[PDB]
């Protein structure tokens, strides 16, 4: 696939492979199929979806797409080639059994389409209902949401760019039957988007064509259906493009609504297409609120039928910044109601993008004053509900720390005045199984704690720092994990909060580690061993031998290693340290095996630094 | 875990207990560490602990006058196997049908429903019972 991205792959061989993945059956019908135990499934997969994106990559899109917009599709190396095609319909046309025909069959499709609109026999048009009808695009969306779990490298960011100029000429091409995947394909962006190249592309194209298509139906829909187009905006979000989306949100060019029946202040024109808007309709009367919304009177708008009355996109140039916060203002009146739970889902698609604007441009954070004041009286609301929305809270905190990346003190004194309440989330995600909650609270502490809060702010988080030291570090192994690798991270994040703490506060660190359980904790997370190390190291499946869960282990164990050579530079543990394990092998020795360690060299030399 | 033999899966479950308590009353009176290491480890290395399922699986929770019908099934009850207070729907059933076989022919009907009725009530009563003992031996 690498390859193939990087020089043009011939169609012959794109023919070898698409036979040769016939064969095998997209990874399917394999020789030794009866072996594969439920551990193994994910690499069938990746041999899937490589097997996709070899498929798809060797078709480049691109090329197509321009060759069609141009009028020169004679310049795609598809176009004289008559046999490669004939003989790769004959093979395809067979395909629509298992997910993985699915992208293959379309731009495949799309491919007969390009080359000969004229000359579409049957077999093309049941090869396109076929990857209608395979979910092609929750397909996509799984693969590059698996593809992207590895810390998308090189590899991610083709295999994204592949897909976006794949669903580019999907968007282009068959403009009408898509409507019905709204949901899914939406998605797709949201995988597309997340490399860090795409959202640049997407800005410098025209708006009116591949992605910026999804884009405009999208703006025809907002406010009624916020989170997609939220989501989206919060995709395109990229350094170059922070401010783009700002504005872009700051002008809505278009505001939609369901009317069941027409208002008696809504005057027609005569096809009944454009209608004009006769007095103001306020979208949110919550009382008192600076941000009011209204309609203006003449505005036109659009209407659409729909099968339970009018889809009427009003021409309003509504700022969607008050909008969302008049939105906020409805689940602060509502929050003791019981939509508060879907209140909370209607706005976390705005506060998700809050952080991801607050995040991306700390510039704008006075610009979004209203939704960053909001926040404080929303966390205090809704954290005391014997309902914590955790992932509303998650957000919020995180756009909150966001804040407090460049206000230390001034988020620290607003969050310290809402209140402790952190515990209930605590409680829950540690009986639940997840712990956004928590790793929220974790990133914003340890902002706050390497902001340089000035030395009359850290009296203040020291209860924090022993909640962190004395009741996270040492049970965190035994709390329940209903993923992998989230006790490695959740313990990671308490390292590295220590860590940090420890080079800029001091005293209490060196007295917990010394005198409490965090010194054996940390000693376990040294003593894990070399060889569990190399072996979840040898577990890791794709490129990102420098980005797997390994990794993170890695991390983990260098933090703990670099723990101890502080505490011990600046002073029971040192027993425990001494100490012969009851299991034979003592810590020292577990430590000096160490210098097994081939792959990291800071990892045996900061053994060698403690054995010293 | 049987949904539909639970007294069943109970009492097996039970007896089962009790060989494994007699062997290892052997296996400690001589020696042995391997076969106790393993059962402890997947008891207890950390996902709910093997016992501690096991215990969360165990649950907790349990035309007539009508005290006369009350006397007739207590009399009906027999301590089952396991010590569980069932009340015996066959004989409370015969001697239901019998009060009723020794204006009577016309109620003879009505008579007869409220028979099935305390035996189902001593159905029910019993298989309470058999549950309690169950969950008693669990």
């Amino acid at each position: 696939f690498l390859y193939f991205a990087c020089f043009a792959a011939s169609p012959s061989d794109l023919l070898a492979l698409t036979k040769l993945f016939k064969e095998q059956g997209f990874g399917c019908r394999l020789q030794n199929h009866h072996l594969v135990e439920p551990s193994m499934d994910p690499l069938v997969e990746r041999i899937g979806y490589f097997s996709i994106l070899i498929f798809l990559e060797a078709l480049d899109m691109d090329t197509l797409m321009t060759c069609s917009l141009s009028d020169k599709i004679e310049q795609h190396p598809f176009s004289s080639e008559e046999q490669v095609c004939k003989e790769m319909d004959s093979i395809l046309v067979t395909l629509g059994d298992v997910p993985h025909h699915g992208p293959v069959l379309l731009a495949w499709a799309l491919l007969r389409f390009t080359l000969n609109p004229d000359k579409v026999t049957s077999a093309v048009r049941k090869m396109g209902s076929t990857a209608i009808q395979l979910h092609l695009f929750q397909y996509l969306t799984r693969m590059l949401q698996s593809l992207r779990s590895g810390e998308n490298n090189c590899t991610t960011s083709t295999a994204c760019l592949c897909v976006y100029t794949f669903l580019a000429y999907v968007l282009s091409t068959l403009e009408e039957q898509v409507s019905q995947s709204q949901q899914d394909l939406v998605e797709t962006a949201c995988q597309v988007f997340a490399a860090p190249n795409l959202p640049d592309l997407f800005w410098n194209m025209e708006p009116t064509a591949g992605l910026g298509i999804l884009l405009d139906s999208v703006v025809g829909m907002f406010p009624f259906r916020i989170s997609p187009l939220l989501k989206l905006f919060t995709a395109l979000v990229s350094k170059s493009s922070a401010k783009k989306v700002y504005s872009f949100l700051d002008r809505m060019s278009s505001y939609t609504e369901h009317y069941r029946h027409k208002p008696h202040d809504i005057l027609s024109h005569d096809d009944e297409t454009l209608w004009k808007r006769q007095t103001p309709k306020l979208l949110y009367a919550l009382g008192l609120g600076q941000t009011n919304l209204r309609i203006p009177q003449g505005a036109l708008g659009q209407v659409m039928a729909d099968e339970n009355g009018f889809l009427v996109r009003w021409e309003y140039s509504y700022s969607c910044w008050t909008l969302f916060t008049c939105e906020i203002e409805m689940l602060l009146h509502v929050v003791s109601t019981a939509d508060v739970i879907h209140q909370c889902q209607r706005v976390k698609p705005i506060i998700d993008l809050v952080h991801k604007v607050i995040s991306t441009d700390l510039s704008i954070a006075d610009c979004l004053l209203p939704i960053t004041s909001r926040i404080y009286m929303l966390l205090q609301r809704l954290t005391t509900v014997m309902n914590p929305p955790m992932d509303f809270l998650s957000s919020c905190v995180d756009c909150l720390t966001a804040l407090a990346t460049r206000l230390p003190a001034k988020v620290w004194t607003d969050l310290r005045h809402t209140g402790g309440g952190y515990g209930s989330l605590f409680g829950i995600e540690q009986s639940q199984g997840e712990y956004s909650v928590t790793l929220s609270f974790l990133r914003l502490i340890t902002t706050l704690v390497k902001g340089q809060l000035g030395s009359t702010q850290s009296q203040g988080l020291v209860p924090c720092i022993l909640f962190v030291l004395r009741e996270m570090l040492p049970n965190y192994h035994r709390w329940r994990y209903n993923s992998h690798g989230v006790r490695e991270q959740l313990g990671f994040q308490i390292l590295s909060l220590i860590h940090a703490i420890l080079n800029l506060l001091r005293s209490l660190c060196i007295f917990s580690l010394t005198n409490t359980e965090a010194g054996q904790a940390v000693i376990n997370i040294m003593g894990i061993g070399v060889d569990t190390l190399n072996t979840v190291m040898l577990t890791q499946a794709g490129s990102s031998g420098t980005e797997g869960q390994g990794q993170m282990l890695m991390q983990t164990i260098k933090l703990a290693f670099s723990i101890t050579n502080n505490v011990i530079r600046l002073k029971p543990l040192e027993h425990a340290l001494t100490q012969h394990g009851a299991h034979g092998n003592n810590l020292i020795a577990v430590l000096a095996k160490y210098i097994y360690h081939r792959y990291d060299p800071s990892l045996p030399r900061l053994a060698i630094q403690l054995l010293k | 875990s049987v949904e539909e033999s639970e007294i069943s899966a109970m009492n097996q479950m039970s007896w089962l207990m009790k060989t494994a308590t007699i062997e290892l009353r052997i296996t400690s009176l001589n020696r042995q560490r391997s076969h106790t290491q393993r059962l402890l480890h997947l008891l207890l290395d950390d996902v709910r602990r093997k016992i501690l399922r096991i215990l969360d699986s165990i649950q907790f929770s349990n035309f007539f006058d009508r005290s006369q019908i009350e006397q007739v099934i207590a009399n009906c009850e027999h301590k089952n196997r396991r010590g569980q207070t069932v009340c015996n729907v066959k004989l409370l059933h015969r001697v239901l049908v019998a009060e009723v076989n020794a204006a009577a022919i016309g109620q003879r009907p009505l008579l007869m429903e409220e028979i099935n009725t305390i035996l189902q009530y001593v159905v029910e009563r019993n298989k309470l019972l058999q549950c309690l003992h169950a969950k008693r031996h669990a």
